């Protein structure tokens, strides 16, 4: 019952064969574990940073979230998806894209900008890793 | 627009290290 | 006996690592 | 105004010259910071196990707890203070003597037994170093 690209987005991430070209924004600390509104709130606090975005291919499975840089072929973000709480899309910019995890005991929050998909078709493949996460 | 395509992780992990000094009770 | 020659540490630190990508607020 | 024993071990734990010849008998959880009941309990603990006391100096300063093995020369405990809360001797054993220090969240006990001293003398060594702890 989902929609056809997302049905078949599930699919590839269900094989590990799911990427997504991004640009990485950096990270920053939420206060919250969850929330549409504490991501779009990071993300607007990374993208006024004087930081240089990273090129690089958001890798999405149940093993976790890999972010490999287009540079340099560098494992710069290797997230397991059982520290992850929540992701969503971003309502102030079509290609924006968060997930919250876990820092310790903190919360931050990962920004990405997607170079050519929309922030909900990243996000719905994330969310398609928390249910491989629940099942293992 | 409202909130869409928002998901929050279920398998969250919410919930130690060997060590070989250390004796366990019982 | 009763107690005796107990110490507690009153410097005992009850209260972050450094991440490249992380920005700071302000 | 401390006895004179403790007024010169007081000087060697300052400048670094403290240690004390001891069998560590490991450690066991606790599951509060202080009260010398807690730590008799843990050394009845550490006492029962089979496990091979390991011979060794307790080195005593500011800058940490340092137990080297005779054997070996290993150092196969170093504590530093701030992470330490508690220390007492024994009352069920004249040369026993534990401290309470941070596992992570949780609490540890790390058992004694001193080859030539009372228990009680070491503890005062260790509540120097936090004497110098609370200093730094």
């Amino acid at each position: 019952s989902k929609p056809h690209q997302w049905q078949a987005d599930e699919e590839a991430v269900r094989s590990a064969t799911c990427s997504f070209s991004v640009k990485y924004l950096g990270c920053v600390e939420v206060f919250e574990s969850r929330g549409m509104q504490v991501c779009e709130e990071a993300l607007k606090v990374l993208r006024q940073s004087r930081r240089r975005p990273v090129r690089g291919l958001l890798h999405v499975s149940g093993d976790g979230l890999r972010v490999v840089d287009d540079e340099t072929k560098g494992l710069i973000v290797d997230q397991t998806i059982e520290k992850v709480s929540f992701c969503a899309p971003d309502r102030n910019h079509e290609r924006g894209f968060s997930y919250i995890c876990r820092d310790t005991r903190r919360w931050m929050c990962h920004g990405f900008l997607a170079c050519k998909d929309s922030g909900e078709r990243l996000s719905h493949a994330v969310g398609c890793a928390f249910a491989v996460c629940l099942e293992r | 627009k409202r909130e869409h395509a928002c998901f929050e992780n279920p398998g969250l992990n919410l919930e130690k290290q060997f060590n070989p000094y250390e004796v366990v009770r019982s």
